[PDB]
């Protein structure tokens, strides 16, 4: 159950697993979450920015306890340190691909944890 | 036990006498 | 002159002979809950949320349509009308699907600041959930209604103010349904000023329909300058 | 209760089930004294029905001679007029479309008769319309003696004297309550009103009318005609008169009969003429009214009268005065949940208890009946049970937790080994 | 210029106080001494509705098709 | 009414109605309100004439010891035409008990 | 099922009889004026009677006729039970099972009715006219599980009347419209003749 690096999920063959509801902006205390969504020409809503101050940042993890769709994971890995203040701003473009880089690291963790909470 | 012949029953004796009816005004 | 003192939870206030349970407890600073009433509209009853026990009776009447007799104690807090706002919002909050992550008035709903204050706790029906189908009328109504709880608020709407006649009620028992029978579309003057109207949300306005949830807003007055009327 | 008669014979409000049922000649009963009647003052009339005491055989009391005299304005601006009700809502009746069928002309006496009392402009009938042979006759009766000129509109000796017109449903359910028929008369749907605005003689058409039964004006000739202190001959002080009964599930003979107040169950079924199942020694879970009265097993029920409220001395009354019974066959929890499936064809849909409430107990009853999972169930549809009495509008939702509740009572293992056969099944 | 965030200068620009009504609303306003504008309380009509003359012999307010 | 409520006591509702009481009684000089609280607690509004003396009462009797100054807080209350509020909180010792001091003052 | 029309004939048209067109004198004079203003309940039922079943342009012909809001004629035919907004058959017959005519054996009076027609329950024939669903309350469950038809009633049916209802109206006669057996007026049996005679001297209204 350690928390870490955000990334996010999405269904079988990729669906993007968010559903923009908002949730996780209301509740994060430093309100690192900025989100502005439109709906897509298919019809379903989807996010057009999202945002995670990863310096403002303060790890309450309560975004991984608010969202229904269970769309945004404390991904378990501290790799990170990078040289500018005007990296760690995450884009969504950043978190799809952080997201994409595993997720059968990701997609066990929950599977084992799932049962307590 | 006869589908038609309503005209018996409506239009037949109720056309003749309805009596008179005055019905009342209500126009509104 | 010509007022009855009714003993509002035990203590007098003087309403004219021929007024409304619901205005003579809203006068004294109360809300009974309100789903098939509304003050510029007519007066129906088939929602059947307020309910208040009436001292010296064994039954319970709504306080919408009746008029108040000699002056009464009307308990508004009791261990009978408690079992009573829980036991009508238990029922319309079964068949019903599990919306508002996308409910475009999830900020507002009247099943959202009912349901925290009044009703139960959890659910026991354990399925169900029946599912209607929707249509399109104009290009500015988004229309769900599959949501609809039926109070007959949109409906009366078309022989109230707005005098197009349009809308009716198709259906029998649990299936009756809303919409216009055949396709025709609606739209007049005032055809837009639905959607405030709805207590769900199964009605929503089109291009705003995917933005933002209402909390993030700012409210602040002002006028708008497109007729003369203001 | 008196001497526990109720008994059956020619001295009745029935002129003959055989004597001739097309139009006649009215030759014994029919307007025998037709102008001495009217010719009274209506404080002749009125309190006259106080005299029989006739609480109106359509399933509840307050009786006729009160809501007609009293709950009456004498006039304001507006006219008044008749709705004598003729449709069977209740399911297994047949108490109508008996009178109708050889019975056309006592009808009409007491609907300028009652009216009289009312001083009400003129009479509206309503009948179902799959009642279709049967209801050609009532305007070939119309054609009989009213088209004589024996009725209307100065027909006999006073001015009052005016006419009956017949409309007809399609598959309507204002039958079973007031106060959405004289809305369907109308034309709007049949979603009945809140029951007290102004109730139905303050609030109606477009001016207050009067609502009763077919035998509430039907007896009133009759009544009005032999009186007594014959109409208080049987049963207590509470009741009075001689109603219709109807005959039907496991017998000889399902028929109707004729009978008064105060006759227990035992002689009173048993007779006329067969018990055609175990007429002892059989389960026999009888049922007293139409549909509102749940079941009653083999106890002292049979020894128990049919007073109102002897039957309010068990655990519900009955009005309505239907016979049915459940002895062998039948199981006990396979009927009464058709019952319930009945009731999702014919309620309104207004009131959010009895819309989406009743098909909750819809979609359980037939768990069990199939035999299902574990207990406590039971409890929590106990309790929707004690949840609509006085929530709804009409008496439909005091007529869907009735057999739901008597079924509960006197019947734990209906199901409970049932379902725990189920349960045996699976494991 | 980086995100499109809705930075800002305008420090103030957040500050609301819950007052309890219109005697004291003047008197903070000067008593730290700035200029302001005061609107006024709308309360609507009470207002006269009633069941039942919804069912007319001659009149308009006639509901149908309920 | 079932488990998960907090179950109330009145013995120690009972004593901090009593005790409080001729606190009033003995001082009607300074003393404005008294009001016990639902679960145990006694406020004392005090007009800030006698913010020394009461304390000097409470600093040593017999009967009350009261020596241990935990908590000195500060609320301020616009809308209320005078507008903070300096609000003390004391401890006996000897007798396990809370009792806090409200007074009131304005600015300047 | 489902209560809508998806515009296959918006247009059929439909035109009332000559001889029904004076039928409404007799109907409109019957109504207090003013708020006469619907006559629907046995106008649109005598548009059932010229066609047997009606289009929805056979809806909006009558709201110019009664100058109702043709929304208003929506709402009752899609109510009521008698109505028909499909197409439908010659003959309609109805298998009238009620918990009490469930107590008289109904089952008999369900199938081998379908075997014996070749037809599925609750189903129309795919043929052409014999349309067959089943109803609830209309009088006597005293009688057997009795089937209704289009303008009488088959009382005291039975599985030989399976044999006869269906077979004689293929055939194309009518079966019997009553009590085909038994008791011919459905009396007492055993309290049937109650002592007929004059009803015990008429004139006691001196009172
Ligand atoms: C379940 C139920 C079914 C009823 N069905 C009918 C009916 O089919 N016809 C009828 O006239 N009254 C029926 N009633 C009773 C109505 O309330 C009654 O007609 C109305 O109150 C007038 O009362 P009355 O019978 O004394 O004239 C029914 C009542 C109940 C509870
Ligand atoms: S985690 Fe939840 S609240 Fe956050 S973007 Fe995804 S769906 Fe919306
Ligand atoms: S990770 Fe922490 S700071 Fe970031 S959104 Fe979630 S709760 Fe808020
Ligand atoms: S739109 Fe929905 S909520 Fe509004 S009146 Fe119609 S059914 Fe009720
Ligand atoms: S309208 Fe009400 S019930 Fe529907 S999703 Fe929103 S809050 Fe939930
Ligand atoms: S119980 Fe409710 S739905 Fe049924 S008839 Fe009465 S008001 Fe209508
Ligand atoms: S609130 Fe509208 S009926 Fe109870
Ligand atoms: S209910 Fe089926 S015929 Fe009487």
């Amino acid at each position: 159950r350690f928390r870490g690096e955000h990334a996010l999920r999405r269904y079988p063959s990729g669906e993007e697993r968010c559903i923009a509801c908002k949730l996780c902006e209301a509740v994060c205390p430093a309100q690192a979450i900025t989100i502005e969504a439109e709906p897509r020409a298919d019809g379903s809503r989807r996010t057009t920015r999202y945002d995670i101050d990863m310096t403002k940042c303060i790890y309450c993890g309560f975004c991984q306890e608010a969202c229904p769709v269970d769309a945004i994971v404390e991904g378990p890995n501290f790799e990170f340190s990078t040289e500018t203040h005007e990296e760690l701003l995450y884009n969504k473009e950043k978190l799809l691909n952080n997201g994409d880089k595993w997720e059968a690291e990701i997609a066990a963790n929950i599977q084992a944890d799932y049962l307590y909470r | 036990y006869s589908t038609y012949t309503f005209l018996d029953l409506n239009l037949d004796l109720s056309k003749f006498r309805m009596p008179q009816p005055s019905s009342g005004r209500e126009s509104p | 002159s010509n007022l009855i003192e009714v003993f509002v939870d035990g203590q007098s206030v003087m309403v004219e002979p021929g007024t409304t349970v619901l205005q003579a407890c809203e006068k004294v600073g109360m809300q009974i809950p309100r789903f098939c009433y509304h003050e510029r509209l007519s007066v129906a009853g088939n929602c059947r949320m307020c309910l208040v026990e009436i001292e010296k009776a064994p039954k319970v009447v709504a306080a919408c349509a009746m008029p108040v007799m000699k002056g009464w104690n009307i308990l508004t807090n009791s261990e009978k009308t408690k079992k009573a706002r829980e036991g009508v919002m238990e029922f319309l909050l079964a068949n019903h699907p599990l919306d508002c992550p996308i409910c475009d008035q999830g900020g507002e709903c009247d099943l959202q600041d009912q349901s925290m204050m009044f009703g139960s706790d959890r659910s026991r029906f354990l399925e169900g959930k029946r599912a209607v189908e929707d249509k399109n009328i104009g290009p500015l109504v988004k229309t769900i209604m599959t949501r609809c709880i039926q109070c007959t608020r949109c409906i009366r709407f078309a022989s109230e103010i707005a005098g197009v006649d349009d809308l009716g009620t198709t259906g029998r028992g649990n299936d009756m349904q809303v919409g216009t029978y055949i396709e025709k579309m609606f739209m007049s003057e005032l055809s837009g000023n639905i959607i405030d109207i709805c207590p769900v949300g199964a009605l929503t306005s089109k291009p705003y329909a995917f933005t933002a949830r209402p909390w993030e807003t700012r409210k602040t007055e002002s006028i708008d300058v497109m007729d003369a009327v203001g | 209760f008196g001497s526990l008669k109720d008994e059956d014979r020619i001295f009745t409000n029935l002129y003959g089930r055989h004597d001739w049922r097309l139009k006649g000649a009215q030759s014994r009963g029919d307007w025998y004294k037709t102008k001495e009647i009217l010719l009274k003052g209506p404080d002749w009339i009125l309190g006259e029905v106080k005299t029989s005491g006739l609480r109106g055989r359509g399933g509840a009391g307050f009786p006729t001679g009160l809501k007609w005299s009293f709950m009456n304005k004498p006039s304001d601006g507006r006219p008044k007029y008749l709705v004598v009700n003729a449709d069977e809502g209740e399911p297994g009746t047949c108490k109508d479309r008996e009178i109708i069928r050889h019975d056309p002309h006592k009808l009409v006496e007491g609907c300028l008769v009652g009216g009289r009392a009312m001083g009400a402009r003129a009479a509206y009938i309503y009948i179902r319309g799959e009642f279709y042979n049967e209801a050609s006759n009532l305007q070939v009766a119309i054609r009989e003696a009213y088209e004589a000129g024996l009725i209307g509109k100065n027909a006999c000796g006073s001015g009052y004297d005016f006419d009956v017109f017949v409309v007809r449903g399609a598959g309507a359910y204002i039958c079973g309550e007031e106060t959405a028929l004289i809305e369907s008369i109308e034309g709007k749907q049949g979603k009945p009103r809140l029951k007290p605005p102004f109730p139905a003689d303050v609030g109606v058409f477009g001016c207050p009318t009067t609502v009763a039964n077919v035998e509430t004006v039907a007896v009133s000739p009759t009544i009005c005609r032999r009186g007594g202190a014959w109409f208080a001959s049987f049963g207590r002080e509470r009741n009075s008169g001689t109603k219709l009964f109807n005959i039907s599930g496991h017998v000889n003979n399902p028929c109707t009969v004729e009978e008064e107040m105060s006759v227990p169950l035992k002689e009173l079924i048993e007779k006329h003429a067969g018990g055609v199942t175990g007429g002892w020694d059989n389960l026999l879970a009888v049922i007293p009214g139409g549909s509102s009265t749940p079941l009653i097993p083999k106890s002292v029920c049979e020894t128990v009268l049919m007073d109102f409220d002897a039957l309010i001395q068990a655990q519900t009354g009955l009005g309505t005065a239907a016979v049915i019974v459940m002895d062998r066959s039948t199981d006990i929890v396979k009927a009464i949940a058709r019952l319930i499936e009945f009731y999702k064809h014919e309620s309104c849909g207004q009131c959010t208890p009895c819309r989406e409430g009743v098909d909750w107990m819809n979609k359980v009853m037939a768990r069990f009946v199939r035999g299902d999972a574990r207990p406590a169930e039971i409890d929590s549809l106990w309790e929707i049970s004690k949840q609509i009495e006085g929530h709804t509008i009409c008496a439909l939702g005091d007529g869907a937790a009735w057999p739901v509740q008597g079924l509960i009572r006197h019947f734990r293992p209906e199901l409970e080994e049932r379902m725990q056969q189920f349960a045996q099944q699976h494991q | 210029p980086l995100m499109g965030w809705a930075s800002t200068a305008d420090p103030l620009s957040n500050l609301v106080l819950t007052f309890s009504t219109k005697e004291d609303a003047v008197a903070f306003a000067e008593k730290n001494g700035w200029s302001y504008d005061v609107e006024e309380r709308k309360v609507p009509k009470p207002k006269s509705k009633s069941y039942g003359a919804n069912f007319s012999w001659n009149k308009r307010t006639r509901v149908s098709t309920k | 009414t079932r488990p998960t409520v907090r179950p109330r006591n009145d013995v120690a509702h009972k004593q901090l109605s009593a005790f409080g009481e001729y606190v009033a009684e003995i001082l009607p000089k300074y003393v404005q309100q008294v009001q016990v609280s639902c679960f145990n607690e006694l406020e004392i509004c005090i007009h800030p004439d006698g913010v020394i003396p009461v304390l000097t009462f409470l600093r040593d009797h017999s009967n009350a010891q009261f020596k241990s100054l935990a908590d000195l807080t500060a609320v301020d209350i616009p809308t209320r035409q005078n507008r903070f509020e300096i609000v003390y909180n004391l401890l006996s010792l000897r007798f396990n008990s809370r009792i806090r001091v409200k007074t009131y003052t304005d600015e300047l | 099922v489902h209560r809508d029309t998806p515009e296959n004939n918006p247009e059929t048209p439909f035109d009332f009889t000559p001889e029904n067109y004076k039928r409404i004198e007799a109907i409109v004079k019957n109504y207090p004026e003013g708020h006469k203003a619907a006559a629907v309940l046995p106008v649109l039922d005598l548009a059932q009677r010229q066609n047997g079943w009606l289009p929805i342009s056979a809806m909006n012909k009558v709201a110019e006729i009664l100058q109702v809001p043709p929304m208003r004629v929506y709402e009752v035919a899609t109510f009521y039970t008698m109505y028909n907004r499909k197409p439908v058959g010659k003959y309609h017959i109805q298998v009238c099972t009620t918990t009490p005519c469930m107590l008289r054996n109904s089952d008999s009076i369900l199938e081998a009715i379908q075997k014996k027609l070749g037809i599925k329950v609750g189903e129309t024939t795919p043929d052409k006219l014999f349309t067959l669903i089943e109803v609830e309350c209309l009088g006597a469950c005293v009688n057997a599980p009795m089937v209704q038809i289009n303008d009488n009633y088959y009382e005291d049916l039975t599985p030989k009347d399976i044999e006869e209802i269906i077979d004689e109206l293929k055939a194309g006669k009518i079966p019997k419209p009553g009590p085909r057996s038994g008791r011919f007026s459905c009396e007492p049996a055993g309290g049937l003749t109650s002592l007929t005679e004059p009803p015990k001297g008429p004139g006691f209204g001196v009172q």
